[PDB]
Parts: structure tokens; C-alpha cells; sequence
């Protein structure tokens, strides 16, 4: 055949291409549920310190997520949406990248922060909108957003960010500096046009990109059965010309050895790689405790002593958290545009005089001035 | 007038247009994210048992692919009543809407059209929504020739609206006050009944001024027209449109004709918002009765903050102030 | 594994999946290219008639494409889309369609049309927007739709009518009455996100829908090594789980299998098909004049005089058309919604007493009144 | 005044600004559909054998894709100039423009932004566009808080004022009036030079009217004001408003508080069109001054049709008869 749009034998037979769905794309597990390593080969042989570290982000991040959430069941915050069951994702896979590589995610990517050293503090002060939060209280909690460590501020439109970070990823070949971006997303986002979008231009623009999907089986109440009918989306990786892997998400060292993989790939060769992580909306904490314990690297009364430090570091943050005024109201006008357009200051007037006339109707009282 | 009544918050409301609806019109279908459990706003709970999981179904997570699939099913005269689960997430599907829906009928000499189409969505602030669970996009659509935009104040008129939409031969945008869904109940008729649409009602006769807002705006401009009663002596003529296109011309000129001043209200951002579309068309009809330029007083021309919500929204007060400074032209 | 979003087996040695490219999914041929049959057993074995009126439909859409589009570089109509490639494609495909499956496309899709028996005067009436044409002069040239043949009416915006066919095709479904819908668009079209959209729809949502995707290698200047980066598109339909196919554009036997077949199990199983068929941007027709010239079905002086009598038949339509003056001008204001609105109406009165004032002005000549 | 000159169209202006940015600025890029031969209106001729393929690329067709990266390169700090192939195909990517680009600066508190993004579309109607190759969408983006519109008159204030939104630290779309790309030349500097965003034009003084306008519709005002002036002894300030939003509310009321009388007109639709925000803002801050109603002079509220354009467009005679009956009032 002579085609452009294709390279390809003829065939003189009609035959359709079946899917293969009931034997997918395998999982890739690098340690049992018993948290012993499976083929000695694949053990990435992690150093004790960094293996503790893993440990640490993600249990630090299971126990922020148990008192947050209680504070959103009692309305002292807006809003939450925990980690839990995505620990394992998110630590393992930020402990492969490298501390600036660029991170787009959504909601469920607390854990590359926690990883990335992210102040308990600044967590608090997004959730509370608090004088402290850089991001001046504007979004719903858990909307984080850090430059100092390359964490692109989380919006509530699924997907978007998805052609955002191939942008980026795009921006960075040019610039040279051997740097991947990340791109975080569930199976549900996957679904929108944007994923569509973003993974098509990434491999025809030749872009540092892993893209990872995390699959948990659900959308809010929409099981994947009516989500998409192809293996998943790591089976749609192939068909942009992405490479494409399956992983165990309950298992830290399977989800590490496969980003730093694709990191050191995506970077060498500017080519596109998307993992797809399975979890559970047998724990990524759980599998990592037994792994330290084989290894006599943890024990019972570090447990203990841990799970007490943690909740006071946790609880010590959330009281000041909770203590700290929100930013004057005036936060509300700036950065809409870098400078302020003189009609936007005359609202911003327009408001101060309205509290000087009427300020006892509004809540003055917990607001910086 | 309508029947037995019983007491239903607004989202009961919508839940009993479209039963209703699906009772009726055996063509008629629901579907969109996560509708099939009831929602997440609970608007389609026990439809789905009660019609059948081919009429009550959940789709991708697309929003374009839930307008354009509405479209489709729209085209062979089938009634479709898609969901957008914010009206905030409406725009992957505005190209679906403004090029599509609005120009299916024009550009095709009427040989094909998507009139059986209703999109309804959440809308409008919350308390602590924030950018994208705030938001009021009805300017945008005013834009649009070819589609309409409705929007309820209340239970009775939600359902009322509602069924006009699906019935209406036109592709419909039905934007639900979210922060009504679990308000107030009041009486609304079991049985279907109609509110037209393209009118705008007159909910409190008055001669000094006309206030003009719809959806939960609504409930405050009635507020400080108390205010101003009870604290000026003044005395307002309350409106709600009802319908941003195609709109109500003829009430609110004719209420104006006879206050000789307007105040129109609303959530969104002032710039390009709805107020404006009606300011410059009374100042054209009734310019000569103007004692005072048309107020507009709107949410700041800035996102939907999240802290800073109380703030941001154009509040009784705000409405009052504003109120006062035109009296006193 | 225990993942309710993708039905496998673990692996324990890390492995990415790598797209096959250079050997992509092979190309269904029936006929070569002296039009002679490659495997009997594939031969449809269509009679005479209906093998003579795919050749007069292809060449008919031929002898219109070189007059409209010389009317065209006159500047006699604003705008011409030729069909030069593309005719063994839609006559080929439309032949195993029934007559009343709904057709949803774009630009190419003229020959379905033609096979359809849409008269020349409907055709040169949408390019010239006369007071014949069913839509009122309101859309650019070749923007064509027929209620009473089922061809929903053309839109400039690319890939729009993907999830709208889709739409249309679950309608068909809950109606009953062994109905396909067809959906054509180019490779380009497919890279939009409504693309995405529609394929993922039509196979969770179980709908008796055919893609049909032309790829002629080119989206205006754009080759597809700038479009895409996996086989061409029939390789993304088994990631959605849609059973693909590919197909030589210019064997009007093959298209002809492949829609057939396909139609014929989407009706029943109320599943998605997608044939991507290869055209360039060895024709379609030449093909099927030595396939008609080896069974004794055609020969020089039957072409000839066909030839003649096509070229009278395109040339009585188009000086007709050229004849007829254009709409009323006040159709400009209907069909904007069902009814008119008091305010449209208001507008449409405004432009009355306009060009009673000021219609020396305009070029009223032309329009009925 | 600007150095050297050389008689450019609208299209090659465009490719000079172009020029000089990727000249001066080494992270600039230039992507889009079919941009790398030359652009489909041929406004990028030359840039990718003069700069490099990485640099002046094509990319898949896919609106939203385009816009989402290009806010993503601009995240980086880089200049991203994305191009539209058709304005009316800017709506794939409203949410990439609404929610995400205007949003971006605001939502982080400033820790990103996408400034250095600019989305350049040809605009407007060109004689037979019909429905999709005409359209005029810039009042659906002067609702969105957090993106500038722009669109420009003639070849060298496109050159300026598309070289000031590529320097400009905020998202901003650029709209190029199409049919304007070869109709006459005028001399532009071969040298970058800047025009000032939000800065209203008055390209004639007058006393008796205001017309405001904006893109080929201001040459159509510019006719008017002549006609006015020969057949009516009438006197016309002739604006060009240059920018969509922010837009320079002070330049028009100083004119308007001057001549007392205003006629806003555009080729977009009358119903919810820019002309009613401009409309509305001077009758609020020009009240005493109105001897006359604002006059909108705009696209009748339908969709763009092809046959019908002579009749649709809001054309210097149309101008002249609303004029004629405003000084008349
Ligand atoms: C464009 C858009 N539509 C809908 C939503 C509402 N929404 C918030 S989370 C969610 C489910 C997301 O599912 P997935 O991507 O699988 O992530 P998971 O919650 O399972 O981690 C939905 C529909 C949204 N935020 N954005
Ligand atoms: C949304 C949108 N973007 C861009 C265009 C401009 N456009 C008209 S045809 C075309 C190329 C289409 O290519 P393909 O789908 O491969 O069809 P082909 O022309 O090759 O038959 C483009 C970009 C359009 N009509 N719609
Ligand atoms: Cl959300
Ligand atoms: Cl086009
Ligand atoms: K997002
Ligand atoms: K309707
Ligand atoms: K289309
Ligand atoms: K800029
Ligand atoms: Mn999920
Ligand atoms: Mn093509």
C-alpha cells in the first residue's frame, strides 16, 4: 500500500480487530500483600532512609486527611476530599521524579507535596483560607498550589490541566534543562475531551511527559462499566503512539519503579509515557508496614511513637490554622489581572465604602485590616 | 387552580417535572454524570426504578460529549433532558450549544432541528462554591440566538418552568438555583402545569421604582424593597424575569413607563452581564420617563472568590444603598 | 488481581507497551488495482444494475465536481469542496446502507447523496442559495442536508456531528426499528475532542452506529505525522472497545464489504463499528471502469455517450440554478427559533422600512419579493 | 515617528509584529493548524525557515488541545502565540479560555499565570462566510473577568497593538479582522513599536455625536460621520474603541459628555452584544448629558447567514438612518 496515512500490508480477507478486554493490559506488583518482593531482579533495593520516608509521607498524610475530614463533617471547613488509598500512588511515584520536576494533578495529589516537604501549615491555610495561604483564600479547600516546589495550583474542572501540562512538558524540551512534567488524573477525567487532546499532541510534539491515571474503579456514583468499554486507559495509550504500562497502586515499589522508568525515558528520548495505576476507592500503607518489618526496619514501638508524633504535629497545625484571621477583603480584586484596570480599583472603592457605611452586616470580624 | 398540592423544596420540584415529563412522553429521556443514583443533588432520585435504566442513565465523564450525544437524540424528535452536574462546567459543551444547538434549526431551512433538547444545570452561589461551584453564566448565553435561558425563583415556578422547557419546540438552557434545592418547601401541584416562558412576573405592585433580578437575586431584591418601604417611604415594584432570552421587553418597560426608575440586580459579574442587555433597551424605549440612570448592581468584575463570598455577592445591602443613592438622584 | 476497572492478570517484571506502527492493522482489498478479484470467496458478487449505478453515481459526482468547481475559481458561487478520491468511498459505502439509515458527515459526503438519487437541482440550489433551495441560502456552498433521504444537513465546525450521531443512534435503539446511523469524517476531524467523545458514547452507551473515518493523509496543509502518532485511526477503535477495520478507499468492493458487514452487526448487537478507509488527497473510478470492462459490463462508446449525457444533465442543472432569483430576504429572520419572537419580528419589520428608504442601495434585483 | 516604513495589508502587518517578537524574544513559539506553510491567510509566510520548526508548528486539529498548550507553555514563562484557524472556532476552547486561562492569575494568588499567552483568530464577516466563517464572538469573552480582547482597525494599528498583547502580562485574545488581510496597504514601521491596550482612538473630532466602533466597522462609521456631515450639516466624533475589555470607559464619556449623543455599532448581534455594556456605563455616568437616547446600530439577533449577508450587516446606511433620526430625537 501506498498511503500516507498509514504503514501497512493489504489484506484479502475481512476481518474486524477485536478489543481485548477480558485479558488486559497485566498488572504489574513488585511486592505481595504480605509485603515480600516477588522477583528479586525488579526490587529497586530503596536505602533504609528512603524507604522510612516513604513510610512517613504516607502515614503523615493518612492521619492530616482523618482530622480534616472531621472538620469538614463539622462545617469548620468547606469542603475535603482525602487521599486514602492513593498514598501509595502518589509517594512512590513523586519519590522518582526529581524535586523540580513540574506536577499537574487535581484532587487526589496531597501526597506528592507531603513528599515535597509541604509545610502542614500551608495545607491548613488552603483548607481554611487563612492569612497565611498564598493562594489568599480564593479557591475551595484542597485547591493547593506551590511554586517553591513545582506544584501547579489544582483546579476543580476535570481534566484541564491534562493539554496544560504537555504545554509545559513542551516548554521545557525547548528550554533544555532535562526536566519532565508529571500529569495527574483519574480514569473518570480521562474521559473528557481535553485527555484526548493532551495525549495526541504530546506524542506528535514529541513531549518529556508521563502521564499518570489513577484507576480506582469509580467517578463520584459512575462504576467504569459505563465510563468506557476498552481495557482501561492504559490500553488506550498505544493508539497515540504512547508507551504505555499497568501498575499495582497498592504497591509503592511497582508505582517507583515505574515512573522513575518513564522519567528517565521521557527525558532521554522527549516521548510521552502514560502509567496506569489500579487502586481501590490490602493497602498501599499496610503492604509498605510489612516490607519494613521483614527488613527489621520498623517495629511495633515505632508504630506507636509515630502515630503519636504525627497527630501532634497534625493537630498542632490545624489549632493555629484555625486561629489565624482570613486576608483582608480587598484580597478579592487583586491578581485578576497582573496590574488592577482602574474600572476594577473603582469596585474595589466602591467596596470600602460600603463597609464603612454598613461593615456592622458583615463578618469584619475575622478578616485582616 | 392546579390540583392537589403537596410541600416540595426545589429540587422535589424538578424531580416531579420530570417524572412528569417521562410519564407522559414515552420518547423522553434522562441522562448525564452520576444521574442514575439520583444525582448529586438528588434531582433524579427514583427515576431510574420507576422508567427504566434506558431512560435514566448515566454517561462519560464529557460534558460536549453529553450536549452533542443530547443533540443527537434531539434530532430524531425524541425529547432529551441532558444534565451539566454545575453550570460552571458548562463550557467544554459551548460549542456544542452556540454552534450547534442555537444554528441547528436556521441552517438547515427548519428540514432538521433539536427543539425536544433541555439542558438543566445547578447554578449560582452557594456560600463557599468558590470559582467553579458559583458561577451564573447566563450573559454568555443571552449572546446565543436560537437557544433559550430560563431560570425559576422558587419550587412552583422550577417545576412550572421546567416543563415548559421540555415541552418548548427550541433547545433549552434551565439553570437551578442550587442554593434553593434543599431551601424552603412550598405547594406545588403534583400533576403537570405550565409557565410560559419569554414572561416575566410582576410578584409586588409599586409606584416609585422597579427592581428587576432573577433566581435567588430574586428573594433579596423583595427584601429591600421592605427596606425601602419601611426606611424611605419608598415604594418598589418587584419583578422577575424569569426568562434571560428571549426576554420579557413589554413588562419591564411598561413598569418602568410608570416608576420612572430601574434597578436591576444580579449575581453574576457587572461587565457583559444581563443587566446590561436590559439597561440599554429600557434607556431606549423609555428614556423620556428616566428620572434617574438605570442602577446595576452585580457581583464584582472578578472570579467567584471562596473566603471572600460574603463580600463578593450584591446583597440586600448593597441593593438598598444603591436604592437609596437613586431616589436622591 | 482484585480492580473492578480492568479485567487481567499481574506481571512481575516491568514491561511498557510499545505501539506497532511500522506494521499497523493491514489494509481489506477486494479488487486490484487492473480491477480484477483478489479472493472469490470476498466477492460480493453484486448484479449488474447495481454495479453500473455505483459507477454512473461516482462519475455523475465527478462531471458535477468539475463544473461547480470551475463556477467556483470564477467567483459564480462563494465557495466549492470537490469530492476527487472520495467517490468509491461514499457510493461505495451507501450502497450497503438501507435507505432510510441516517447519515451524519461532513465536506466528502456528496456521493452519498448522489447514489441516494438527490436531484442535480438541489444540489446547484444549496451552492447558489436560490429560492429552490430547501435551506433557504442561509449556509455556505456544499453545506447540503435532505430530510426525505436522511442525511442530517452539513456544519462547518469539524467533528460536531460525531456525538450527535451517536445521540441519534441510541434513539434508534430505543425505537425499535432496525436502524444504523452512519457518521463520516476526515483524519484531522478526528483529533478533536468531540472525536473522543463519540467513540467512547457509542460503546458505553451501546449504540447501533458506523464511523466511518476518510484518511487521505492530509488535513489541509497539515501531513499526518503532525496529526497523529499511532496506526492511522482504526488502531484507537479497539482502545474504546469498537470493533475496527481498515479498508482500500479506492476499492468501491471493499468499502462496500466492510459497511455491510458492519451495518449488519450493529443492527444487531447494538454495538459501534469504526472502518477507517484510505484515500489520497489508481482511482476509485478507473478501478471500477476495468472491473465493468472484464465482465463485458461497459465499454468505450457506453462511456462515452454516458460521458455526454452526465455532462447535459450537470450543465441543464447548473444554468437553471444560475437563473432562479434567491430568497426573500426577509427568511433571514425565520427558523431562528420555531416561532418568531415579538423582538425578532420587531427586527425583521426594521428592515422592511429600511429598504423602503434606502433599497436602491441594495441588490433587490436578485431576491424574490 | 516609528523609523523606517513599508507599505504592509492587514495579513503582513501581522507577520511583521510576529517577526520582530520571535526576533526579540528567544521562548517565543507560534503554533496552530496549517500555521507552519504559512497560515491559511497567509499571516505566518516565512517565520518557520526564518526560525525554526521548533518554534513555528502545527499541531493536531483541536481547538481546546491548542489553547490548553499554550496556557501550559505560558505557565513556564515562555511567549506562547496560539492561533485560531476562524474565530467562530474559538468555542472547542471556552473552557480552556474562561475557566482556565482568565482564571489562572487569580486562582493561584499569583503563584502561576499564563500571561504570556496570546490567542490571535481571524474575525468577522467577509462578504460570503455564512455562518462559521463570520462571526464576531468577542462580547462572549467580555464577560469573563481575567482576559483582554482586542481587535484592531487597519495594518498598522494591528502590528502595535498585536505586538503590545504579546508583551502584555495577562492572557489576551487578538481578533484580525479578515476581511481587512488584503484589502489596502498603509505604510508600517519595520520596527517593533507598541499601542496602548484599554486606550479608545478618536481618529475624528466632532461636536454632535459620538460613534463608537471598533474593527472594519470603524471605516464604516468614519463614512457615516461624512455622509452626516454633507447631507445633515451634522457633526460626528469618530472612536475606535480598539479594546474589548478592559475597555476606556473615560475617553467615551468625555466625548459623549461633550456632544451629548452616541451611536454604538457592531457586526455582532444586537442582544447581548458589547454595545450594551458600552450603552448602559454611559447612560450611568453621562446621564444629564443624554439629549438623545444611545443609539446601537448592530447584526440583527439570528446567526450569520450566507446568501442574506448584504441585508444582515449593520451597514453605513443602516447607521445613517439611526443617526438621522437620533439628531432628530
Ligand atoms: C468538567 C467537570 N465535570 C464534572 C466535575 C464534577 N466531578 C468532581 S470529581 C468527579 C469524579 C472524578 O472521577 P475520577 O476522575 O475517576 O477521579 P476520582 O474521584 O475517582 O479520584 C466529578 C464528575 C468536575 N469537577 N469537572
Ligand atoms: C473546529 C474547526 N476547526 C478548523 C476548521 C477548518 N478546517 C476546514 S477543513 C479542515 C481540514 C479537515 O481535515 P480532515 O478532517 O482530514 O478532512 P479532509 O479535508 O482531508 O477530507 C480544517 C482545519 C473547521 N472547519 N472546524
Ligand atoms: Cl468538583
Ligand atoms: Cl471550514
Ligand atoms: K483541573
Ligand atoms: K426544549
Ligand atoms: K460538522
Ligand atoms: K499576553
Ligand atoms: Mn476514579
Ligand atoms: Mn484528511
Amino acid at each position: 500500500p501506498q498511503f500516507p496515512g498509514a504503514s501497512a500490508e493489504f489484506i484479502d480477507k475481512l476481518e474486524f480487530i477485536q478489543p481485548n478486554v477480558i485479558s488486559g493490559i497485566p498488572i504489574y506488583r513488585v511486592m505481595d500483600r504480605q509485603g515480600q518482593i516477588i522477583n528479586p531482579s525488579e526490587d529497586p533495593h530503596l536505602p533504609k532512609e528512603k524507604v522510612l520516608k516513604l513510610y512517613k509521607s504516607m502515614t503523615l498524610l493518612n492521619t492530616m486527611d482523618r482530622i480534616l475530614y472531621e472538620s469538614q463533617r463539622q462545617g469548620r471547613i468547606s469542603f475535603y476530599m482525602t487521599n486514602y488509598g492513593e498514598e501509595g500512588t502518589h509517594v512512590g511515584s513523586a519519590a522518582a521524579l526529581d524535586n523540580t520536576d513540574l506536577v499537574f494533578g487535581q484532587y487526589r495529589e496531597a501526597g506528592v507535596l507531603m513528599y515535597r516537604d509541604y509545610p502542614l501549615e500551608l495545607f491548613m491555610a488552603q483548607c481554611y483560607g487563612n492569612i497565611s495561604d498564598l493562594g489568599k483564600g480564593r479557591q475551595m479547600p484542597v485547591h493547593y498550589g506551590c511554586k517553591e516546589r513545582h506544584f501547579v495550583t489544582i483546579s476543580s474542572p476535570l481534566a484541564t490541566q491534562i493539554p496544560q501540562a504537555v504545554g509545559a512538558a513542551y516548554a521545557a524540551k525547548r528550554a533544555n534543562a532535562n526536566r519532565v512534567v508529571i500529569c495527574y488524573f483519574g480514569e473518570g477525567a480521562a474521559s473528557e475531551g481535553d485527555a484526548h487532546a493532551g495525549f495526541n499532541f504530546a506524542a506528535t510534539l514529541e513531549c518529556p511527559i508521563i502521564f499518570f491515571c489513577r484507576n480506582n474503579g469509580y467517578a463520584i456514583s459512575t462504576p467504569t462499566s459505563e465510563q468506557y468499554r476498552g481495557d482501561g486507559i492504559a490500553a488506550r495509550g498505544p493508539g497515540y503512539g504512547i508507551m504505555s504500562i499497568r501498575v499495582d497502586g497498592n504497591d509503592v515499589f511497582a508505582v517507583y519503579n515505574a515512573t522513575k522508568e518513564a522519567r528517565r525515558r521521557a527525558v532521554a528520548e522527549n516521548q510521552p509515557f502514560l502509567i496506569e495505576a489500579m487502586t481501590y476507592r490490602d493497602h498501599p500503607i499496610s503492604r509498605l508496614r510489612h516490607y519494613l518489618l521483614s527488613q527489621g526496619w520498623w517495629d511495633e514501638e515505632q508504630e506507636k511513637a509515630w502515630r503519636k508524633q504525627s497527630r501532634r504535629k497534625v493537630m498542632e497545625a490545624f489549632e493555629q490554622a484555625e486561629r489565624k484571621p482570613k486576608p483582608n477583603p480587598n484580597l478579592l480584586f487583586s491578581d485578576v489581572y497582573q496590574e488592577m484596570p482602574a474600572q476594577l480599583r473603582k469596585q474595589q472603592e466602591s467596596l470600602a465604602r460600603h463597609l464603612q457605611t454598613y461593615g456592622e452586616h458583615y463578618p469584619l470580624d475575622h478578616f485582616d485590616k | 387552580e392546579y390540583g392537589q398540592t403537596q410541600k416540595m423544596n426545589l429540587f422535589q420540584s424538578v424531580t416531579s417535572a420530570l417524572d412528569n415529563s417521562l410519564a407522559k412522553d414515552p420518547t423522553a429521556v434522562i441522562f448525564g454524570e452520576d444521574v442514575a443514583f439520583g444525582g448529586v443533588f438528588r434531582c433524579t432520585v427514583g427515576l431510574r426504578d420507576k422508567y427504566g435504566k434506558d431512560r435514566v442513565f448515566n454517561t462519560p465523564l464529557c460534558e460536549q460529549g453529553i450536549v452533542g450525544f443530547g443533540i443527537g437524540i434531539a434530532v430524531t424528535g425524541a425529547t432529551a433532558i441532558a444534565e451539566i452536574q454545575f453550570a460552571d462546567y458548562i463550557f467544554p459543551a459551548f460549542d456544542q450549544i452556540v454552534n450547534e444547538a442555537a444554528k441547528y434549526r436556521y441552517r438547515s431551512g427548519d428540514l432538521f432541528n433539536c427543539g425536544s433538547l433541555t439542558i438543566r444545570s445547578p447554578w449560582g452561589c452557594v456560600g463557599h462554591g468558590a470559582l467553579y461551584h458559583s458561577q451564573s453564566p447566563e450573559a454568555f448565553f443571552a449572546h446565543c440566538p436560537g437557544i433559550k435561558v430560563v431560570i425559576p425563583r422558587s419550587p412552583f415556578q422550577a417545576k412550572g418552568l421546567l416543563l415548559s422547557c421540555i415541552e418548548d419546540k427550541n433547545p433549552c438552557i434551565f439553570f437551578e438555583p442550587k442554593i434553593l434545592y434543599r431551601a424552603a418547601a412550598e405547594e406545588v401541584p403534583i400533576e403537570p402545569y405550565n409557565i410560559p416562558l419569554s414572561q416575566a412576573e410582576v410578584i409586588q405592585e409599586g409606584s416609585d421604582v422597579t427592581l428587576v433580578a432573577w433566581g435567588t437575586q430574586v428573594h433579596v431584591i423583595r427584601e429591600v424593597a421592605s427596606m425601602a418601604k419601611e426606611k424611605l417611604g419608598v415604594s418598589c415594584e418587584v419583578i422577575d424575569l424569569r426568562t434571560i432570552i428571549p426576554w420579557d421587553v413589554d413588562t419591564i418597560c411598561k413598569s418602568v413607563i410608570k416608576t420612572g426608575r430601574l434597578l436591576i440586580s444580579h449575581e453574576a459579574p457587572l461587565t457583559g452581564g444581563f443587566a446590561s442587555e436590559i439597561s440599554s433597551t429600557v434607556q431606549e424605549e423609555c428614556f423620556l420617563n428616566l428620572e434617574a440612570p438605570i442602577s446595576r448592581v452585580c457581583g464584582y468584575d472578578t472570579p467567584f472568590p471562596h473566603i471572600f463570598e460574603p463580600f463578593y455577592i450584591p446583597d440586600k445591602w448593597k441593593c438598598y444603598d444603591a436604592l437609596r443613592k437613586m431616589i436622591n438622584y
